[PDB]
């Protein structure tokens, strides 16, 4: 149902500090499927923001997962901003090492 | 252990923007295989797994035709439900459905499930006996009576306890290297001191199969819940999964903490200690 | 209570709805064919409307065409041993479902063949069975017992008497959802095993000779957790009849408004104090439970909107079922003006106080 | 449809045929909808012999009310425009076609050798009657008996010199031929009447005492003629259509043991039934539809006693012989089917059960206050703590004993009658056959006062 | 020179009371007051008639010189603004002939043309454009959405003599077409004598690529391969044993060569054979005479204001007049509306802050 889109700032593998990785934002349990999700890296937004196709999340709602190539690191201000009907203000969750 | 085929479909109505967006996804146990997108240019059931690409043209044609029929039925259901609730034609509605079956280790039918929700709320669900219906509100009563008068439970039960079992067995046999196989999960200890009074100890486990796993935190035998942050299993995109269970323990008392992991990938109850 | 029940004549399908009126008070503006004179002989539907709070909004009403048929569940087969439909159930049947924040009931009325009357054109209907619920939305406490009230009133048939009553209790959280309760007083049979150790006071109020009779079927859930909250369906089986009634069971309990790092560190004037972690262990429900930062004793009166960073952690599902929250609050740099003032954090929730359980801390 | 649509306008005008089957039901009844295809097929297959017609009670309340129709579907047999009893048969096309064909006329099928061989080749028994004289009293008596028992047996007569000369010597006799598929080496396939005088009562008694023989095929058409007295049913894969070898093998052992048990003088009927056709009756004996080849034996006395064989059905017949010898020798103690007794009593309220109710509740030297409850009854759960406290407060009394049994998972005795949940019963010491039903309150004070004002000894603290 | 049939601007104060007549058919009719609303572009130019009674019906008509649109084009434009956020009301005008009584004008009065915005909830909000023909008021078969905001909108309706009509909103063409196609004032028919032939499928082929298998005729009952008899059985006493049988797994219904459902020319339909009742006259848009401009509707939430009423026969003149009226007041009106909206939001925020302070003070005690 129309619930707050649960965001998850993490990565595919371990947060390789200073090495190649892949930031991913898993936002599930939201309605409708419309949910503008973007990645941020040190204030500005990340270049790549490609997200997988949505599907029936565990909460019987929409589910989308974003990914992007970038060097994972807790020092770099890497976050995830989401905006939709349920998530009024652009919720920006800081992306640390994992979820 | 016990397999099960699940297929869901979501239809988002778009007033003034054309037909409603229909998205159908079909996964087994915890790994997708098929997927349909009304906005796509192919307009056919595409494969989401390598083991499902071996199907001939007949399977793709039948899956595409059935996907289109279900898309039209959901489109009509959007207007019908919109008119039964006295809703305006400007708002956007959402109609989701999830139908699947389960089978044990011997391939025998276990049970069937079929639920249909509207606007995120439950609308009409199928009973466990595969013969009666369950409505959520007064609007669902009309659909339950119409379905009962049309003998829909007979066809639904015949398709869930018949064709669904055969399709699930065939899919499990064609992709046994990824559906029935189980790989150990990569565990790792992560320590992060939050202050001089307590620290955070999270247990990671990436790359494993299947995705369904249970990880709990214990403090000298006692359950750490609900003081242990346990996140659900998420797919890493490469078919595997990853989990992690964190818990804030006292400054220097993380040695007594133990992490218990149990799932398909781990046949034995793993117990990690820092 | 409400004089005229402006219901929506449905099939159902819900397809659509038409103008419908249910009596009886002086209401001429009716649909005639749809407006049916309520003639409940048991008094359940009449008492439910007469006991309604004055000034409340009009409760939702939906009318449909009911058809007598045996229960689909095999457990209720004992209620229909004979393999034949009773001739007393002849005629058209209408199902009325009324839902609102005060109560939700569903009765089965039977209107006459024609609506021609000497005074005003209005169809006459007789209420057969009535399934009402006092608490439409169950608000059980986290860790306590939930008492879902459920009342019913049925009339005696043509030729028993002691008609067998069917108790069916279900729910759904995500979710399943299985048959929580299911009994049949008056006929010994194989019933489904009770789930979650829940009971039910399904029994007739009295053993009258003729009728009508009224029974009760309130459910009892020991130790209500967050996984049990959701929609609960209560159905009462009867000879070729049945009454459904939904309920919105929501959890709630006192919220442990813990003050993580409450006492701000003795920071000199001009330095940002430590980031107080507003803890909240054990609370319900999550809806409305917010964390606000206020600086009591500053430019405002009761409480001013404190500056600094502010964030909320993820929901933690404790072993006791109740969810716990933790909001990180980073106050700005305290100075001489902040000295003396009490930086409190208000916690809003359904079980918490109206003003919000706040935690103040004298700044340095 | 294929069946004639009868209404209140042309009911008494187009239903005056010789033998017309009326089916009064409603379109909303599930049984009527599920029986519509079988009714149409039977009506189409019975064209010219017997006509089939339906009646909608929802649109014809006069015709339905005149015949006393209270449930759907209601199948009634009309002869010459009048009621001729209801149709006591299965709701299938084969059953309606066979019953209607056998009841179309006459009561005694007259054979004019091919007709006799084809009529004695049915799946059910056949009561053929040889008579060379057309004005003999034996023929009239046989005709009356056939007309009086035509709804349960298949009568037939013939005057051929070959059949009458080979089936009797005095020119008048009654021969009862059983099913050819059930022929075994344990009993003859035909029984001849040895009575001196031929009467309707004697023919009915002999037919009702020799049609099934040692053990007949208990089906849905002859179940009412086999059940009633002490019968020993044997559920298994009874189906000679696509499985006659197994049915003959099991029936050979069942009839082999029943023959030896009956030749010694024991009085007990036997019969084999299918686990699928009589699956609804297996629950009365505690058996489940295993869908296997091993047959389950279940003895049911004429009064109501039920004896289930715990030992598996052996291929040598030793198990059946031991069970029969134990049932005839009085091995079955107090009749009380129920689940196995637990490890021991929990405390305070002694966990009573049918398997041990006669040893605790039936104590002649102590008053037991049983309390039958259900596992899904809220009142029983709310009364469990009060009952436990009451039982603990009287633990020092050696005469009173508070017990509780689950009426849903244990058969109640014949003396007790569980009406609702919960039902409390007070059984005194010198009154085990006349227990009093507790009707007072469900509180601790009420139980203490009742026990102190009814039991022989005052309740202890 | 454009022929100005009627022009109402409400720029002479109460002088408009001398040109407009109030219907006397109802004793509880709505009262119209000349005002400019809380916000507008010009305090004197935005002055117009506005409803001051909520949940009532207004009926105010204005007479003028009678004229006929035969051989020429008709142009009727009007500006309507619902600054009160009406949720169920109408804002259209009625064109009555010379035989209309202003003192008894009602909703059932005989009118010639009726166009204008119409709202009545979430599902009611179209531009009505009916027309009197054959004694029946035909409605436009096209869906024209109407404005529901609080700003001033301009609705113009043009009807040329060539059976052409065009409806514009805010000086923008929103609809257009022919009266014979957009209205049901009348083409073709199917030949009833034609019948679908029996050979026309609607169909199921047999054996799309198979041959005679022969072995497909399998028996209905085959002996079990693992049928092990019992060792305690004596075949010499019973004559034989008893080999059980079961349905063969390769048993099917007859020798059907996969009778799939097609090899299909499509759903047969009758061939169209013209139409005898085909009607669309050239004088459908021509009126006998128009000398009354009534305005009767039922609004539950008063607040709508109408002005800039024009009724000429030149499209260019109507476009210029519309651009020199609503176009010069929409900008200032929106600016004032935003300026007041800002102050309203600030006051709301202040009230919220005061409520929060009161709650904190009440919780501290
Ligand atoms: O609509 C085409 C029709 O318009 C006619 O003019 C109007 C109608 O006669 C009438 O308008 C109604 C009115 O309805 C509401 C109320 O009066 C009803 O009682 C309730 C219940 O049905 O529904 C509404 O609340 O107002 C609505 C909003 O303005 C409107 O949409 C609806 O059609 O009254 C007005 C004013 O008297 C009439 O102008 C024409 O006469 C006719 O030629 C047209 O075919
Ligand atoms: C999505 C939808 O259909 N909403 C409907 C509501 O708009 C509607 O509200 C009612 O609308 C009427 C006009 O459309 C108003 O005249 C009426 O005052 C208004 N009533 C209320 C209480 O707001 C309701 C009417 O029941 O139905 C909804 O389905």
């Amino acid at each position: 149902i129309q619930r707050t889109p649960k965001i998850q700032v993490y990565s595919r593998h371990p947060a390789e500090n200073g090495k190649s990785n892949f930031l991913n934002c898993y936002v599930s349990g939201f309605h409708p499927s419309d949910i503008e999700v973007d990645l941020l890296k040190n204030g500005e937004r990340i270049e790549k923001v490609e997200h997988s196709d949505l599907s029936f999340s565990k909460d019987w709602s929409f589910y989308l997962l974003y990914y992007t190539e970038f060097t994972p690191t807790e020092k770099d201000e890497y976050a995830c901003r989401v905006n939709h009907v349920t998530l009024s203000q652009p919720k920006i969750v800081k992306w640390d090492r994992d979820m | 252990g016990s397999h099960s085929m699940r297929y869901f479909f979501t239809s988002v109505s778009r007033p003034g923007r054309g037909e409603p967006r229909f998205i159908a996804v079909g996964y087994v146990d915890d790994t997708q295989f098929v997927r349909f997108d009304s906005d796509a240019a192919s307009q056919r059931m595409e494969p989401r797994a390598p083991w499902i690409e071996q199907e001939g043209p007949e399977y793709w044609d039948q899956e595409t035709r059935n996907v289109k029929a279900q898309s039209q039925t959901d489109r009509v259901d959007l207007g019908t439900l919109r008119g039964y609730y006295n809703q305006s034609e400007a708002g956007s509605h959402t109609i989701q459905i999830m139908y699947g079956c389960d089978v044990g280790s011997d391939g025998r039918f276990l049970r069937g499930y079929r639920q249909d929700a509207y606007d995120g709320k439950d609308y009409i669900a199928l009973n466990e006996d595969l013969r009666s219906w369950t409505a959520a509100d007064m609007a669902a009563q009309i659909t339950k009576r119409k379905w009962e008068a049309a003998h829909e439970a007979e066809q639904l039960r015949a398709y869930l306890d018949g064709t669904c079992v055969e399709w699930l067995r065939r899919y499990l046999e064609n992709g046994k290297e990824t559906l029935q196989r189980t790989d150990p999960p990569k565990t790792h200890m992560t320590h992060h001191p939050i202050s001089d009074h307590e620290a955070t100890l999270r247990c990671w486990a990436l790359g494993f199969y299947p995705a369904e796993i249970t990880l709990t935190w214990q403090r000298d035998g006692e359950d750490q819940t609900q003081d242990t942050e346990l996140v659900e299993t998420r797919p890493a995109g490469d078919g595997t999964f990853q989990k992690w269970a964190a818990v804030v323990v006292p400054s220097g008392e993380e040695q007594r903490y133990t992490c218990h992991v149990q799932h398909e990938g781990l046949p034995k109850p793993l117990t990690l200690r820092w | 209570g409400p004089a005229v029940i402006e219901c929506w004549f449905v099939e159902d399908a819900g397809l659509a709805k038409r103008p419908g009126a249910l009596l009886p008070p002086p209401r001429p503006d009716l649909d005639p064919e749809l407006y049916l004179s309520v003639h409940d002989p048991a008094g359940a539907l009449q008492a439910a409307f007469r006991r309604y709070p004055r000034g409340a909004p009009a409760p939702h009403c939906e009318m449909s065409r009911f058809v007598p048929l045996p229960a689909s569940a095999k457990w209720a087969s004992g209620l229909t041993p004979a393999q034949n439909c009773p001739r007393a159930l002849d005629g058209a049947w209408l199902m009325v479902s009324i839902s609102s924040p005060v109560l939700s009931l569903s009765s089965l009325l039977r209107p006459q063949p024609e609506p021609q009357q000497e005074p005003v054109l209005i169809t006459m209907a007789t209420v057969v069975l009535t399934v009402l619920t006092h608490t439409p939305a169950p608000r059980v406490r986290l860790g306590q017992d939930a008492l879902l009230d459920l009342s019913f009133a049925y009339m005696p048939p043509t030729s028993p008497g002691p008609p067998p009553f069917g108790l069916e209790w279900r729910r759904q959280h995500l979710g399943k959802g299985h048959l929580l309760l299911a009994a049949t007083p008056g006929l010994n049979g194989q019933m489904p095993a009770a789930q979650e150790g829940a009971v039910a006071f399904a029994a007739w109020d009295d053993d009258e000779p003729w009728g009508p009779w009224t029974g009760n079927g309130t459910f009892w859930l020991p130790r209500v957790q967050p996984f049990q909250e959701g929609t609960y369906l209560a159905t009462i089986h009867l000879p070729y009849l049945q009454g459904q009634v939904t309920l919105e069971l929501a959890v709630y309990k006192p919220p442990k408004v813990s003050l993580m790092p409450a006492t701000l560190a003795r920071a000199a004037p001009g330095e940002a104090p430590p980031e107080l972690l507003c803890l909240v262990s054990h609370f319900y429900p999550s809806g409305g439970l917010e964390v606000e930062w206020e600086l009591r004793g500053g430019p405002g009166g009761r409480s001013q909107k404190a500056e600094g960073q502010r964030w909320l952690s993820a929901l933690r599902h404790h072993s006791d079922g109740s969810v716990s929250l933790s909001g990180h609050l980073q106050p700005p740099p305290v100075t001489t003006e902040q000295h003396g003032a009490r930086y409190a954090c208000r916690i809003h929730h359904p079980s918490l106080p109206a003003s919000g359980r706040s935690a103040e801390v004298t700044l340095e | 449809s294929d069946v004639l649509e009868l209404t209140d306008d042309n009911f008494e005008s187009r239903i005056s045929d010789g033998l017309m089957l009326v089916e009064f039901f409603a379109p909303w009844c599930g049984h009527c909808k599920r029986l519509a295809p079988e009714y149409e097929a039977a009506a189409t297959r019975l064209k010219g012999i017997v006509p089939l017609a339906k009646v909608d009670c929802t649109a014809n309340t006069n015709t339905c009310n005149k015949y006393g129709v209270s449930g759907y579907p209601t199948l009634k047999i009309f002869r010459d425009g009048e009621e001729a009893g209801a149709y006591d048969g299965p709701r299938t096309a084969d059953g309606i076609v066979s019953h209607l064909k056998k009841q179309a006329g006459p009561a005694s099928v007259p054979l004019r050798e091919e007709e006799f061989k084809k009529f004695i080749s049915d799946k059910d028994a056949s009561i053929v009657g040889f008579f060379d004289d057309s004005f003999s009293e034996a023929h009239s008596e046989f005709l009356k008996a056939a007309s009086n028992l035509r709804d349960n047996y298949r009568f037939a007569h013939t005057n051929v010199e070959s059949l009458v000369n080979e089936y009797d010597d005095n020119g008048e006799g009654i021969i009862l031929f059983r099913p050819s598929h059930l022929t075994n080496k344990f009993e003859d396939k035909t029984v001849a009447y040895t009575e001196q005088k031929m009467t309707s009562g004697k023919i009915k008694k002999f037919i009702q005492e020799n049609i099934f023989g040692i053990c007949p095929h208990m089906t849905e058409d002859n179940k009412d003629l086999i059940q009633g007295k002490d019968l020993l049913i044997a559920y298994y894969d009874v189906d000679y259509e696509k499985n006659a070898k197994g049915s003959n093998y099991w029936r050979n052992r069942v009839m082999m043991v029943a023959k030896k048990f009956l030749d010694a003088g024991h009085k007990l009927n036997f019969a084999v039934a299918s686990r699928k056709t009589f699956s609804h009756e297996l629950s009365d004996f505690g058996l489940e539809s295993t869908a296997g080849e091993i047959p389950v034996v279940a003895i049911r006395t004429a009064k109501g006693e039920k004896f289930v064989m715990q030992e598996e059905f052996s291929r040598d017949g030793k198990a059946l012989e031991r069970f029969l010898q134990d049932y005839f020798d009085g091995n079955l103690k107090r009749y009380l089917k129920s689940e196995p007794i637990p490890e021991s009593n929990d405390g305070p309220v002694k966990v009573v059960v049918a398997e041990n109710f006669d040893e605790i509740v039936n104590n002649e030297n102590k008053d037991v206050l049983i309390e039958f409850y259900a596992p899904w009854c809220g009142h029983c759960k709310n009364l469990e703590p009060k009952y436990k406290e009451l039982g603990e407060k009287l633990s020092k009394d050696p005469n009173i004993v508070i017990a509780k049994m689950d009426a849903t998972a244990n058969d109640v005795p014949s003396p007790y009658e569980v009406r609702g949940f919960p039902t409390i019963y007070f059984s005194p010491a010198n009154k085990k056959l006349n227990p009093k039903k507790y009707e007072g309150g469900r509180e601790l004070s009420d139980f203490i006062s009742y026990l102190q004002r009814e039991a022989t000894n005052p309740p202890v603290i | 020179e454009p022929a100005v049939y009627f022009k109402e601007q409400f720029l002479d104060g109460d002088g408009w009371t001398s040109r407009w007549i109030e219907s006397k058919h109802k004793s509880d009719f709505g009262k119209f007051v000349l005002s400019s609303g809380k916000f507008y572009g010009d305090e004197e130019k935005d002055k117009g008639l506005q409803t001051s009674q909520d949940a009532r019906f207004y009926a105010l008509s204005a007479s003028f010189e009678p004229f006929s649109n035969k051989g020429q084009t008709l142009v009727v434009q009007f500006t309507v603004k619902h600054e009160q956020n009406i949720d169920c009301g109408g804002g259209y005008v009625k064109l009555f002939p010379n035989s209309l009584d202003q003192t008894d004008m009602h909703g059932d009065s005989e009118y010639n043309i009726m166009f204008g915005p119409d709202i009545c909830g979430p599902g009611t909000k179209k531009v009505h454009v009916i027309f009197n023909y054959k004694g029946k008021n035909v409605l436009i078969n096209k869906d024209i959405r109407s404005k529901d905001d609080e700003f001033t909108h301009l609705y113009t309706l043009i009807v040329r003599p060539d059976n052409t009509y065009e409806v514009k909103i805010d000086n923008s063409q929103v609809e257009s077409g022919s009266l014979e196609d957009d209205w049901d004032f009348l083409k073709k028919i199917k030949d009833p004598d034609a019948s679908k032939p029996e050979d026309w499928d609607e169909a199921k082929i047999d054996d799309p690529t198979d041959s005679k298998p022969e072995d497909w005729d399998k028996p209905e009952h085959i002996p079990d391969p693992d049928a092990k008899k019992p060792e305690d059985w004596d075949e010499e006493m019973d004559g034989e044993w008893e080999p059980p049988v079961i349905q063969n797994p390769e048993y099917k219904g007859e020798w059907k060569p996969r009778q799939i459902d097609n090899d299909y020319k499509g759903t047969w339909i009758h061939p169209e054979i013209d139409n005898p009742e085909y009607s669309p006259d050239p004088s459908i848009y021509a009126y006998d005479n128009f000398g009354v401009l009534g305005l009767d509707l039922w609004q539950v939430k008063s607040g709508t204001i109408f002005d800039n009423f024009l009724i000429t026969n030149d499209e260019a003149y109507a476009e210029e007049f519309g651009n020199e009226t609503w176009g010069v007041t929409k900008a200032a009106e929106k600016q004032m509306k935003d300026k007041q909206d800002e102050e309203q939001r600030l006051k709301e925020e202040e009230e919220d802050k005061k409520r929060k302070e009161e709650e904190e003070a009440e919780d501290k005690e």
